[PDB]
RNA sequence: GCGUUGGAUUGUUCACCCACUAAUAGGGAACGUGAGCUGGUAGACCGUCGUGAGACAGGUUAGUUUUACCCUACUGAU
RNA sequence: GUGGCCCCUUUAGUCCCUCGGAAUUUGAGGCUAGAGGAAAGUUACCACAGGGUGGCUUGUG
RNA sequence: GCUUGUGACGGCCCGUGAAAAUCCACAGGAAGGAAUAGUUUUCAUGCCAGGUCGUACUGAUAACCGCAGCAGGUCUCCAAGGUGAACAGCCUCUAGUUGAUAGAAUAAUGUAGAUAAGGGAAGUCGGCAAAAUAGAUCCGUAACUUCGGGAUAAGGAUUGGCUCUAAGGGUCGGCGAUCAACUUAGAACUGGUACGGACAAGGGGAAUCUGACUGUCUAAUUAAAACAUAGCAUUGCGAUGGUCAGAAAGUGAUGUUGACGCAAUGUGAUUUCUGCCCAGUGCUCUGAAUGUCAAAGUGAAGAAAUUCAACCAAGCGCGGGUAAACGGCGGGAGUACUCUCUUAAGGUAGGGAUUAACGAGAUUCCCACUGUCCCUAUCUACUAUCUAGCGAAACCACAGCCAAGGGAACGGGCUUGGCAGAAUCAGCGGGGAAAGACCCUGUUGAGCUUGACUCUAGUUUGACAUUGUGAAGAGACAUAGAGGGUGUAGAAUAAGUGGGAGCUUCGGCGCCAGUGAAAUACCACUACCUUUAUAGUUUCUUUACUUAUUCAAUGAAGCGGAGCUGGAAUUCAUUUUCCACGUUCUAGCAUUCAAGGUCCCAUUCGGGGCUGAUCCGGGUU
RNA sequence: UUCAAAUGAGAACUUUGAAGACUGAAGUGGGGAAAGGUUCCACGUCAACAGCAGUUGGACGUGGGUUAGUCGAUCCUAAGAGAUGGGGAAGCUCCGUUUCAAAGGCCUGGCAGGCCACCAUCGAAAGGGAAUCCGGUUAAGAUUCCGGAACCUGGAUAUGGAUUCUUCACGGUAACGUAACUGAAUGUGGAGACGUCGGCGCGAGCCCUGGGAGGAGUUAUCUUUUCUUCUUAAC
RNA sequence: AUGGUGAACUAUGCCUGAAUAGGGUGAAGCCAGAGGAAACUCUGGUGGAGGCUCGUAGCGGUUCUGACGUGCAAAUCGAUCGUCGAAUUUGGGUAUAGGGGCGAAAGACUAAUCGAACCAUCUAGUAGCUGGUUCCUGCCGAAGUUUCCCUCAGGAUAGCAG
RNA sequence: GUUUGACCUCAAAUCAGGUAGGAGUACCCGCUGAACUUAAGCAUAUCAAUAAGCGGAGGAAAAGAAACCAACCGGGAUUGCCUUAGUAACGGCGAGUGAAGCGGCAAAAGCUCAAAUUUGAAAUCUGGUACCUUCGGUGCCCGAGUUGUAAUUUGGAGAGGG
């Protein structure tokens, strides 16, 4: 048989991301003495757009303490920040939107974004548009902190891990229909080559497990296993269930 | 996914089984719903009547409770608090209503109790008191005659679940405290003379076959069943002692008195005429196979057979094959002579057919293989007449009798039949 | 010896229908394997079957052979 | 009158042979005598190599 | 007015539409600089030099690629006048070319066009093809409709030329003077067979099936109801990760990513509909014990090789879930059969179905129109034809008149007959030329599929090694013990079997007496069941440490502990915890071993140290 | 397509002239990129080729011809390619492009004390980019040569000018202005540097057109007539 | 099978650039007027949206009993047709390489080669079946179930002749 | 003495002087490693411990003076030839594969380290430098080296003491 599309996706010839017009990798400030003990102030200069991304970014300028110079970080903007705003980042920072704090300092019930799975990760969770995590409780002994993620899962992580207050901007982006193939074309033009998607049923047997037949059908049971391997995993990888909910 | 997670239980339980210190509020959010649901369930095509249902569509409340019961039964071990009364709620949901619950919910609770007993949350001593009372209630004849009562299916489910329970309990070592307790309920069911010992016999046979209840205490139960008045209980006992018999005969307390009581109660005593022929024959088989094996003496058997020993009678080849099985070396051969002379008068007489004569001779020679001095030389010769009979049934039959008496009493045979070694043995031993 | 038509009908025509007409006769030279010009493999869909690849009791649709200038015959011409 | 009418499994060897440097004891192999008895479909998307009147009839059951 | 450049604006995006070299300015103020004279080369002038390689020509119906001086293909700039909406079509200016084998005739058949009386689809599988319509102004425009369209719907009145009228503007003057363009409406007269006069330029309508649409593909026979699409639904995954690569790697894609995301599938706009089954096959479950149960490891026998037994992970088996998973289509009860009754895929209403637009998609009918046809005729151009010059190819056993016979149903050759006169030109397509599919077979070649056979990457679970330092518990081997038995009756809870009528502390008692299949004292046998202890033997679970190992980050910057210091803080007498001397109205600034204080030297135009800024540490975090 | 003449042994095809037509500014024109490579131009010149012909030719033989500080490459980086260090691999070689390196360049005053922080290279003759225009000239070359007139870079530098005894300029309320009017480390900002469509405005060139000064053409009749020249570069 | 060469055609992605007359319809926003107590409505204008439309260049390749058929051409010519401001057309640079790539999916394309490219070697590869196998004369001279290996089957044998 | 030095380890230099790469590759030393074919089709098998691929040398390479063959009255490094032998043996015990000792011959060749106290004298060696009779010698000076350079000893033996 042939090698199939998902197997070809791993080499990364024509499936690499399209990264020319991206403003830069969005990240939090590196964990330093200031963020660990007190706070530090920066100025948000520009609220800007990032190609291939629905959420906007913010350019935040901070003052290097060890040398006389300026350092520009690229944050993911939360809903409500504005140019000329002061962003306070650290342990002793106040509880306002856009500020960066550790999860142990804040109380439970608060809303944060761009959370680090571990301290020094510089942003892992709640980065897409309209997304947020909710702190539900702390455990100061054994220092840990329990959070709820956008998928609904509940996790426990270090209280020294950081996050930025508020909701990521750009919400509602998926409530608008596209109505046209051209808008999907231009959307994925800047993300990657995962569009259009031909159906495996419409191919020959060399090209897919689902291919073949005088009628467009699958010969079996679209729930594949998890111990399957590299050419068998067509659809519904490890389905605990199927059907409408 | 977050808003749908409360609706998706299969993902919730896999998440809870990982980190159950989290997902406390997610569990309370469902336990409250389960409580509010059980608090509810606690309490035709004609032109006139309301339309009926197909039997497979259900309510959205029941479809939710059936899911919540499984979720709570699978995470009770993670949340021992807030679930301590859950199995008692299930138990008093079952054995106080029995009827305001749909069959799917009943089945779900019955399986959740079984897995809650597989895990050591619940004990067998309190699961038995849930399972047994439902059998008698769904074998009621008044509960099983609704519109869509699933009484037969429930009676099968509870039965196989009891079997799984006892198989579970008797794996490592035999839980005598449990077996001795649930044999007492079989005894106390067989007392109730209507039909309720069915669920004792049908269960003890299964456990004997699975080898879980090899004990002297159990064979007494089936003895009492065989000595019962109900036909489908007596038959269960008889077919147990049959299954050629099984090792249970070697755990009886008095086989002779057992056979005597059987022959007196069922067949001869009152002549109630309850059993049909197909059951009378199975009783005869048991009696004769006990008798021949254990050297018993009743002497009424051998006149009871004579009514039925006629070729114009229904399925006589089974009766006469049990006639021989009640013969010995140690019984008065006159009461068997009358039997042999009935058979000879009615099966190898004038004009009879080939199959009839062959059946007669074949069932006489296998009598004489146990009771050799039960027919005399004068009729022995009359029957070895039929050696060269041209029919190939009677010849094969007569040769068997000749070879039987060639090794046992060859002087009854004539010189023509003593085959080269019986005659030589007689010639040396006659001088 | 001389004539033996014009048309309708493809949810079909191994044929029938109404008209005109003097008449609207039957056949062969191909169909005793296969031979002018014209209607009646590759792609795709529905149905039956098949675990499936695919096949068919089917049905629908679209879908590139291209002489003669040679001999003979025939027709006319030296 | 010396009867009748038509090939891969297993066991055993007095003092059987050998295990090749000699021996003993186990095993193994022999020669004897016994007892038993690897593998399914499809291809019209295809390719290759080969092959392919008895004068017969007519209108009458 | 055309082309082009530019400016300020507006609209569109789940699209917000390169980087670096190079140049400048600003902040800052190290520093150096005038006095009897300096400073400034970002003001003006003046002086010197600027290397290597390319540079012609075509850029195409003859300079490139197609075997070629091949009607094919191949990126781009400039672009006049008139008609006219127009870079359309027609004619012309500048510039360029006048190249493509020629001459004579005008037969058929052809190729490319054109016209035709009356009838108008009688033709034909089929109105194929052709014809007809066509531009602009005005009137008018149905059903249906996703209310946006359908729609140029349909169907009708007109169009020339010439002479006129009216209206539509700008600049200056305290209504006039002056200047200028093509836009429309209207009237009169006039020629006509024709007036969008050539060119140019929709045929329309009533319905059906089908896919929503725009779009895409079988280059070189299939452009479609196929693919894609938006929309719809399902699944996996919270980074120690999901999906996918790589021989390996201190290796990679998604990922400059983080559930409004990535990956994997199916369905295929909107509207309407969307009922039930987890028996089967798949998928899944942090699913007990028992069963099956590999290697290592353990025990027994033996002199040993070896043999046996026990233990034995996952997986299987077992039982729970799931159908917008493949399947599939009823349920229950009473005695597979047989009787019974519920069938909730019920139309919610008798307004339940009268249902767009788009399409080189498949189909029928009507109007109009015609040489499709009756029924053919005529004309034009290039060929054919003849001539000068030039000059191939296919095919070719040998050849070339017919009939009958034999014959593989079938002769140009053989037999018997009919006949038969040179050499030849133009035509024709009957035959010969003379060069197909279909059917079958190989124990074939390849492609594809599957619980066909043998294997395998990958993945998964177990053992060993890497692998070191501690502790606490549970189970088992193995011995030593200790006790036990309710179906019923019987004084009583009778493993069972065999001997029988006292050793006697008591003569309690055992025998003789019921009842029971079996009879109890007393003493032996050998079955099961349950518990007590650990010489030892082992196995297993949990937990601690860090230096191996592993992961990530950084500028390897602030780590760990301190009567630290100073505050409070609440104590039950002395602590324990918080803080720390550092920063939160504001789109500013923060840099020269850091100023100051203090000790010493030198008096210089200034140097060095402590402190400002707590101490220690063989761990960058 | 035609007529005459010339050339020549020979002319339907060559040259000139006289006619008739064509492309008709989205050309049969004038220039370029890729590719080709002398095919360009001249002088001789016909054996073979230009499916007829040939005195002709992109043919044959012999020569000539391509001039740059300003046009380009060169330089920069784009997607991307790829060494080193290190790690794999039996190995040809693979990974990866700042990595887990002691990866080097500035100051002050038997070398002593300080400061800075960072990755080879390649990759566009349509992207970015310092600076030239006119006229004339050749058989064939030109934004390259000749003449004339400018500009950019880099370097050494003298004079004048500006400033200064209030040492490193004045004016203007201000927006800001001028011939200039010191400025190291370090830092910051800007330019380079950017989509597409719609219409509106402004400019250049072209189109159309009038008076006048010149030349050509028509004139059988008419036309104060039809056509044509009257231009102004970088800086 | 082993080892190597190809993205100058073509498929797809990325980078940097370029090209695309004249008309028809007339969406949001906006202006005025009329009717309103006001929600708001009606009329006339402005404006210039659309993966709209007619239709050039351009891209494609529907139909013709079309021309040609050793053709100009190993896919061309003519007329007719689809589309024509965008999922558009395109140059150069770059990336993906053979049981591999790419694929809006036809088993399509991958240098006239694709249901597995091209080059060389192993290689004089090999079954099965076909075709052919070179001078004269003399003498002798046949054969077709007779018996069998899992039925065809390639065979092994009886008999015949030298 | 918070100074001054010695050693160890790791670096840098366009430091002084040398050295490796690549070609050829008939033969040679290794590594890696197929299929066609032949077996009935075919997994064992055969083709084959072959071809292709990689690394590395020389005029020859490799091997080589026994941890050998043997079972004899014992031979006596290695290599090659004749023979052993199409044998012993291996193998769906099928296709097929397949050595060795002995004997005759060609050529002939033996040896070296570590492990031992020089301990009454590191006696050893590279380099730099000045001369010389220059494929090298003498002197002198830095250095290597006792974590061991020379002599002496290599199992056949051998050493020390006499």
């Amino acid at each position: 048989g042939r090698v199939i599309r998902n197997q070809r996706k791993g080499a990364g010839s024509i499936f690499t991301s399209h990264t020319r017009l991206r403003q830069g990798a969005a990240k939090l400030r590196t964990l330093d003495y200031a963020e660990r003990h007190g706070y530090i102030r920066g100025i948000v200069k520009q609220i800007v757009h990032d190609s291939g991304r629905g959420a906007p970014l913010a350019k935040v300028v901070f003052r290097d303490p060890y040398k006389y110079r300026l350092r520009e970080e690229i944050f993911i903007a939360n809903e409500g920040v504005h140019t000329g705003q002061f962003i306070y980042a650290g342990k002793k920072a106040s509880l306002n939107v856009g500020n960066v704090l550790p999860l142990g300092s804040v109380p439970e019930g608060t809303i944060v974004s761009n959370v680090e799975e571990k301290p020094g990760d510089r942003g892992a969770l709640a980065r897409a548009s309209g997304n947020y995590v909710i702190i539900i409780g702390h455990n100061p002994d054994e220092n840990k902190t329990r959070v709820r993620l956008p998928s609904g899962a509940k996790k426990v992580i270090s209280s020294d891990a950081r996050g930025v207050i508020g909701v990521i901007a750009g919400g509602g982006r998926v409530d608008k229909p596209l109505l046209k193939a051209g808008r999907a074309f231009h959307k994925y033009r800047l993300k990657r080559n995962s569009w259009p998607k031909t159906r495996g049923v419409a191919m020959n047997p060399v090209d897919h497990p689902h291919g073949g037949g005088n009628h467009q059908h699958i010969g079996k049971a679209s729930t594949i296993s998890r111990g399957a391997v590299s050419g068998q995993k067509a659809g519904l990888i490890a389905a605990r269930r199927t059907g409408l909910l | 996914r977050a808003a749908m997670l409360p609706t998706n239980i299969i993902l919730l339980q896999n998440l809870v089984k990982r980190d159950p210190e989290s997902y406390q509020e997610e569990f309370l959010q469902q336990y409250a719903h389960y409580e509010s649901l059980r608090d509810i369930f606690m309490l035709g095509n004609g032109s006139s009547t309301m339309a009926g249902t197909n039997g497979t569509t259900m309510s959205t409340s029941t479809s939710q409770l059936i899911e919540l019961v499984g979720f709570v039964s699978q995470v009770c071990s993670c949340f021992p608090r807030e679930t301590a009364n859950f199995p008692s709620e299930l138990k008093q949901l079952l054995l106080e209503h029995h009827k305001s619950l749909p069959f799917e919910l009943k089945e779900k609770i019955l399986s959740c109790l079984t897995m809650l007993r597989n895990k050591d949350v619940i004990t067998a001593e309190e699961l038995i008191q849930s399972l047994f009372p439902l059998l008698v209630a769904y074998s009621s004849h008044g509960n099983s005659l609704g519109v869509n009562s699933h009484a037969k299916e429930l009676r099968k489910i509870i039965y196989t679940n009891l079997i799984s329970l006892l198989k579970s309990c008797n794996t490592n070592g035999k839980n005598q405290k449990l077996n001795k307790s649930t044999q007492a309920v079989c005894f106390n069911l067989l007392d109730q003379p209507d039909s309720q010992g069915i669920w004792a016999t049908k269960l003890t046979r299964e456990l004997w076959r699975r080898g879980i209840w090899d004990d002297s205490r159990t064979v007494e139960i089936m003895t009492q069943a065989a000595l019962h008045q109900d036909v489908k209980i007596v038959m269960s006992g008889v077919m147990f002692f049959l299954d050629l018999n099984f090792s249970a005969i070697h755990l009886l307390r008095d086989p002779q008195g057992f056979a005597e009581k059987l022959f007196k109660e069922h067949l001869s005593g009152k002549t109630k005429n309850k059993f049909d022929m197909e059951q009378k024959i199975s009783l005869m088989q048991l009696l004769s196979r006990l008798i021949g094996t254990h050297k018993l003496i009743v002497l009424g058997i051998y006149t009871f057979f004579l009514k039925y020993l006629t070729p114009k009678q229904r399925d006589v080849t089974r009766i006469m094959s049990a006639c021989a099985q009640a013969c010995h070396d140690l019984v008065p051969p006159e009461v068997i002579n009358v039997m042999v002379r009935k058979i000879a008068d009615e099966f190898v007489s004038d004009g009879v057919a080939n199959e009839v004569a062959a059946a007669g001779i074949n069932t006489i020679r296998e009598i004489c293989s146990r009771a050799p001095l039960a027919i005399d030389e004068i009729l022995l010769q009359d029957l070895v007449e039929y050696k060269g009979s041209k029919a190939k049934g009677v010849n094969m039959a007569a040769k068997s009798l000749i070879a039987l008496y060639r090794d046992v009493a060859p002087e009854m045979l004539k010189k023509k039949d003593r085959g080269k070694n019986a005659a030589m043995e007689v010639q040396e031993a006659k001088k």
